[PDB]
């Protein structure tokens, strides 16, 4: 009954769509990475896992910083 | 449409785009030395990664520029005078109450055009276009015609967007705007055209829509029209003056002939490079440092397996000398490359002004280039001469003079704060203060010297300051 | 599963709620063009480009020498 | 990232140093201030009676 955009559903477009943000979240697990990782984790990533902490540390730091 | 017009704007567009690729590429250059993300070419697109400058001067270079003329050109206080000029209006005036009426009125204009620019967040388009001129100079910035009160900030055009032409001083101008808009967002008269010029158009797929405006091949004003497949829409048909024109150009260094260009960091590109050669240079040798080799003689006693194989202490067998570690020899070759690359990056700051309102212009920004007083003519009068007609078509800042034409003098040196008006008066008031002890002195007229230390301020003192005949009937008139 | 969408005519924002399938007929909200109460946000904007390029993008090259250097 | 520095930490620090601060500035505070409006207002929270304006918001 939806019109244009909405026919095939929520669910279909969101899947559609998930590929085209892949790229956005390797990105941003990447510079969580190097900064603090847990604040951006992977989907995989659960709880028994531990997050090793970046060896520069500055990147935390300014991040902290830039937000405050 | 003829006369610059009869093939379309599609045919016109790709035909100019030739011309607009060296600009393109030397901002692409320009783009990947300082901040890359900021200039991205056409065939880039989503899932690039944008190398970041080993040099990482340009980058901040370019940040603090486009702040600092940021807070220069478009500052808090008012940024725009009002000019009446005066003995134009005193003949046709009852008394200077009627021009000090009349100033009110324009800085209240002044007020009002502070409001609408800071109500529409002008601030933010206009720092992108200054920051995208900074970087590569040209920047296209169409103002919508006022519609009601809503907000419609000024669509910002990069340069991949649009193309100009001009001839020698710049008097022709064909200015094109290439903008993507998605069927289903397209304005309702495009979306009909479109739907009639084809069958039916998908709500995802992008629509190529080409705003084109030219001179009239006759003795006429600007042209302007929409085309988005082959054929216009009939809706867009406007004409506008060649000197209220709402897109306005924008250019950072001018040079007689080339339509536009000539970014500020081209000049300084070159030593962008050297200095990101030499940083480059430095942090592999530094990443070959960080490797550790552990060199062992073999005409020697000590073996690895044993010094692996043993926890701490645990004396072993073997003899110091034996093993060694390789290293990096090439330390004077750093030194010179460091001195090279701090001369450069000192220079470039300086040029830059990291080394450094009016101590934030004249002085500082108007010193380390002179661009505060050429973008002053490009961006700020353009703006505020299109942003006065458009407010005087709604019922906003309605003008009914009659007297002047109401001159704008953004040349914002020239008017940072309202002028040096506030300074002379205050001086003069606080001369006049003065001489008061010595009223009861007949030798001396303090009317005289009064009028006498104006004229040296220059200040005007036509009302402030009553003549003979006025103080003669005001004395008649108390009685 | 909640999504909005432009109406394919000259319409406003369309906002329902998909939980497995079918919708839910509760969740009919329509909202305008202007008071979107979803509001997506972006650090740095690029043509073309729907969103991203955080501010830590473009210094992700230092991070990881650093990173390199002090490891 | 600022870590060498109310209106001199925002139009100046944060500003010089960061880039563009101010489409923060048109990305989340206005539309926020734009949605608590409309949404205070629809609820009686907030005088809805402008009759004179549209009262935009800087």
């Amino acid at each position: 009954k939806r019109t244009g955009l909405a026919e095939d559903g929520a669910k279909s477009v969101y899947e559609r769509l998930k590929n085209d943000r892949a790229p956005y979240e390797t990105r941003a697990q990447n510079c969580a990475q190097y900064t603090i990782p847990s604040l951006f984790p992977k989907d995989s990533d659960n709880a028994s896992t531990d997050y090793q902490t970046p060896w520069q540390a500055v990147g935390a730091r300014g991040l902290n910083n830039l937000a405050s | 449409r003829t006369g610059l017009a009869e093939d379309g704007a599609k045919s016109v567009y790709e035909r100019l785009k030739n011309d607009r690729a060296p600009y393109e590429t030397r901002a692409q250059n320009c783009a990947q030395y300082t901040i890359p993300s900021l200039f991205p070419k056409d065939s880039d697109n989503a899932s690039t990664d944008y190398q970041t400058p080993w040099q990482a001067v340009g980058a901040r270079g370019l940040n603090n520029l486009a702040s600092k003329l940021m807070l220069a050109l478009f500052p808090m206080q008012t940024w725009m005078r009002l000019t009446i000029s005066e003995y134009e209006a005193k003949q046709l005036l009852s008394d200077p109450d009627g021009l000090a009426k009349v100033d009110e009125g324009l800085s209240m204009v002044e007020r009002i055009i502070m409001n609408y620019i800071e109500s529409n967040s002008y601030r933010v388009t206009l720092f992108e276009a200054l920051k995208q001129l900074v970087v590569a100079g040209n920047v296209l910035l169409y103002l919508p015609e006022p519609e009601g009160s809503n907000y419609n900030p000024m669509k910002l055009y990069r340069l991949s967007s649009y193309v100009v032409q001009r001839d020698a001083f710049g008097n022709v101008l064909q200015m094109v705007t290439r903008d993507q808009i998605a069927f289903g967002a397209l304005p309702e008269d495009i979306r009909k055209a479109v739907e009639g010029q084809g069958g039916e158009k998908k709500a995802d797929e992008t629509i190529d829509v080409y705003t084109h405006i030219y001179l009239d091949e006759d003795s006429g004003e600007y042209l302007r029209y929409e085309e988005v497949e082959g054929m216009e829409v009939q809706g867009s048909d406007g004409t506008y003056p060649k000197e209220a024109c709402p897109y306005i150009p924008i250019r950072m260094v001018r040079l007689d002939g080339e339509s536009y260009g000539r970014s500020y960091i081209e000049e300084y590109l070159g030593d962008l490079r050297s200095l990101e050669n030499l940083q480059e240079a430095i942090v592999k040798m530094s990443m070959i440092s960080s490797k550790v080799i552990g060199l062992v003689n073999p005409a020697g006693i000590t073996q690895p397996r044993r010094l692996t194989k043993a926890q701490t202490g645990d004396f072993v067998t073997g003899r110091p000398e034996d093993i060694s570690f390789l290293q990096l020899e090439k330390q004077a070759d750093f030194t010179v490359a460091k001195a090279v690359s701090d001369a450069i990056e000192a220079r470039l700051s300086f040029a830059f002004m990291l080394n450094s309102i009016r101590y934030v212009a004249s002085e500082l920004e108007d010193t380390l280039g002179g661009v505060y007083s050429i973008l002053s003519q490009e961006l700020q009068l353009p703006l505020v001469r299109v942003l006065l007609k458009q407010l005087q078509a709604t019922q906003q800042i309605p003008e009914l003079p009659k007297e002047a034409v109401e001159p704008t003098i953004s040349t914002g040196l020239e008017a940072i704060g309202r002028g040096q008006d506030l300074d002379k008066l205050e001086r003069c008031v606080t001369a006049w203060a003065a001489l008061a002890p010595m009223r009861d002195d007949p030798d001396i007229n303090l009317a005289m010297i009064k009028l006498r230390i104006a004229n040296a301020i220059g200040i005007d003192t036509s009302g402030i300051l009553l003549t003979e005949e006025q103080k003669q009937q005001k004395m008649a008139q108390q009685s």
